């Protein structure tokens, strides 16, 4: 039993997306298909369900009109269409099955199998390469910390390294955050006082979507 | 008074179960919804007993084991499980059910006592005043069908109570729901016939009813297979009418 | 019907036994399922009907409860049991999930290493000015950052980012960035990153002056 969902989507606000969920290993028409929304900080949220073969549906009131459930029994595939996309729709979307219905002793009241998830992002941002900046310590110990600020890019991801990946210890690369409609990311590296500035240290930022690769050497102020 | 029994049972069942259906979706009072369903189930039994109280053979049929025909023991025990497993076999040429023998479907001890209690509370009514009232006015054949219809439409409020069998089957598919109400028709014929063959023994009807419930729990089948089962029930009901057709149409 | 999970966070070690609870706002009649979710992965079913183990699930997991109160117990935690846990009722639509419980790996306390960084000359050239403060390798995860400009608490123009529990030493890290225009940055002198953590009875402060 397996549920495979379609790949990641990037959409402008006001458009529509159609997410698929292919079923294998069981009789597609005899089980409920569920759809669940997951945003960071909002936990799991139930969207609705469809019974393929009957076409019966139970919706959450909040997603009525927003989400549209369909099912094709000839290709064993369930579909969910999200219309009039806005930023709030940005989340991971799962499809999941319920157990077969029996009067007694059934997993029918459970989501027993889940798809791998479909990441949906909706934004008006143009593709933009990051401006990135070296961060040397204050002009005026046993260890020293350096920095690399990656500001104003779209979309995700970027690949940040230190000395082309040779420098992997003491590195913290932080999750990107979104101020305005562009992403900002930062990274710190901690080394012993014997390492820097005695040795050269450079952060390297790759951004494939804008096809850019920039190196920034850390120099004392 | 056949016109009084069923209409009074119909209304009492409908008032209690639809009240219990409202509480079944209440976010405050759902905790007590099952104690309103109880007198609803017990209605035909208490109505029957009251009408009788207001004969010794009712007492006889209740306590007299000698009424039972032991030649019908193999069919009392074995028919329903045979029907169920046959349905799975008949399913196989059509898609699916290879897994089904596994019987993945199905606390275990108390649910038995509840099934035996429901089989008791139902048959004390149906095999009391109920069917005798019909058989007096009608031929056995149309009395059994009139019973099958009433008994089927008797389950009607259950469609609207949260998480009931009737609720979930209609929830999934219109065909699964109709299939159930369609299956009560030949089922009412088979149980009825079994009761007469054992000289109207109410105790046997209880056991048979209880056994039908038990096998439908232990030996679980998909709704798609239950549609095939319904057909098998019609073929068995038809075969039984033919075997005892003189009994069925005699006056 | 809303469902509430407690605690939101639970620190534990391998071999320990822990219990998570779920509260329903109304009687859900044992129609309750428990799921487990690793970071970046989909939820997996553990328990349904409040009490029944799903196929493949180890017997160290167990569920109990009735009416409005339910709980999940893990006896002798294994490394693989660390992640998120959710409860979900199946009594009536809409189905609601609980806010979740994160079961994190227990660790020795560690003070944050705090570093502050003035804007780079390259950024100032383009008219921007960001002050960056890293707070690295602390435990437990709870922490607060206060930005001060010339002694006054500044709340606007600041973005924070938190790492998840480190996959090597199991600590936490935080990055705090204060973004200003070049104009407003150059009209002030003192800049201060101020950290509140449990391992210190008073704030850890890191500061510089433009001089
Ligand atoms: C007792 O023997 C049989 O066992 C079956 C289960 O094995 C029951 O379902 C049947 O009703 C019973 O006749």
């Amino acid at each position: 039993v397996q549920l495979k969902q379609s790949g990641a989507e990037l959409m402008k606000p006001g458009a529509s997306v159609k997410i698929s969920c292919k079923a294998t290993g069981y009789k597609f028409s005899s089980y409920w298909i569920e759809w669940v929304k997951q945003r960071p900080g909002h936990g799991l949220e139930w969207i609705g369900e469809i019974f393929p073969g009957s076409g019966n549906t139970n919706y959450n009131e909040k997603f009525k009109g927003k989400a549209t459930l369909t099912a094709d029994t000839s290709s064993n595939t369930a579909y969910m269409q999200l219309s009039s996309l806005t930023s709030e729709d940005s989340a991971v979307y799962y499809c999941a099955r319920r157990g077969a219905f029996y009067s007694y002793g059934s997993s029918y009241y459970a989501m027993d199998f889940w798809g791998q998830g479909t990441s949906v992002t909706v934004s008006s941002a143009k593709t933009t390469p990051p401006s990135d900046y070296p961060l040397a310590p204050v002009c005026g110990g046993s260890s020293v910390t350096l920095g690399c600020l990656v500001k104003g890019y779209f979309p995700e991801p970027v690949t940040l390294t230190w000395n082309s990946g040779s420098l992997s210890s003491g590195v913290h690369t932080f999750p990107a955050v979104l101020q305005s409609d562009l992403y900002t990311l930062s990274s710190s590296v901690t080394v012993t006082s014997s390492t820097w500035p005695s040795q050269s240290i450079t952060c390297n930022v790759a951004h494939p979507a804008s096809s850019t690769k920039v190196d920034k050497k850390i120099e004392p102020r | 008074n056949p016109k009084l029994y069923f209409l009074s049972t119909f209304v009492v069942t409908y008032i209690l179960w639809f009240t219990g259906a409202y509480l079944s979706f209440s976010s405050t009072y759902s905790g007590i919804y099952m104690l309103i369903m109880l007198p609803g189930l017990m209605a035909p039994f208490i109505i029957s007993t009251i009408l009788i109280a207001k004969k010794k053979d009712f007492i006889n049929r209740l306590f007299n084991l000698k009424l039972i025909n032991l030649k019908t023991i193999p069919v009392v025990f074995l028919l329903m499980p045979a029907v169920i497993l046959l349905s799975i076999l008949l399913s196989i040429p059509f898609g699916g059910s290879i897994s089904q023998f596994q019987f993945s479907g199905g606390d275990f001890v108390p649910v038995l006592f509840l099934l035996l209690l429901a089989a008791t509370f139902e048959e004390l009514g149906w095999r009391g005043y109920a069917f005798d009232s019909l058989q007096s006015r009608y031929s056995l054949f149309k009395a059994s069908i009139l019973f099958g219809i009433f008994w089927s439409l008797w389950h009607f409020p259950l469609i609207f109570v949260n998480n009931s069998y009737q609720y979930e089957i209609f929830n999934q598919s219109i065909w699964y729901g109709l299939n159930f109400f369609l299956s009560i028709l030949p089922m009412g014929i088979i149980i009825t016939w079994m009761c007469l063959k054992n000289r109207k023994s109410i105790i046997l009807a209880i056991i048979f009813h209880f056994l039908i419930n038990l096998n439908q729990e232990l030996l679980a089948i998909t709704q798609d297979t239950k549609i095939i089962e319904t057909g098998v029930l019609f073929l068995v009901a038809a075969a039984i009418i033919l075997y005892d057709k003189k009994m069925f149409f005699e006056k | 019907i809303q469902l509430t999970q407690s605690p939101a966070s639970l620190s534990a070690s391998v071999g320990e036994t822990v219990t998570i609870t779920c509260r329903a706002s109304g009687n859900i009649h044992n129609y309750l399922a428990w799921y487990q979710q690793k970071q970046g992965k989909s939820p997996q079913l553990l328990v349904y009907n409040a009490k029944t183990l799903a196929d493949g699930v180890p017997s160290r997991f167990s569920g109990s409860g009735s009416g409005t109160q339910y709980s999940l117990k893990i006896n002798s935690l294994q490394p693989e049991d660390f992640g998120n846990y959710y409860c979900q009722h199946f009594w009536s639509t809409p189905w609601t999930f609980g806010g979740g419980t994160k079961l994190e790996l227990k660790r020795a306390d560690a003070a944050p290493t705090v570093s502050i960084f003035p804007p780079s000359s390259e950024q100032l050239t383009s008219g921007g000015a960001s002050v960056v403060c890293f707070l690295n390798n602390f435990y437990p995860k709870d922490i607060n950052v206060k930005w001060k400009i010339d002694g006054s608490e500044r709340q606007n123009g600041v973005l924070n980012s938190w790492t998840d529990q480190d996959s090597k030493d199991s600590t936490y890290s935080m990055s705090s960035t204060l973004t200003l225009t070049k104009d407003e940055y150059e009209r002030h002198n003192s800049y201060t990153c101020e950290a509140t953590h449990k391992t210190s009875t008073s704030p850890i402060v890191k500061s510089f002056n433009r001089n």
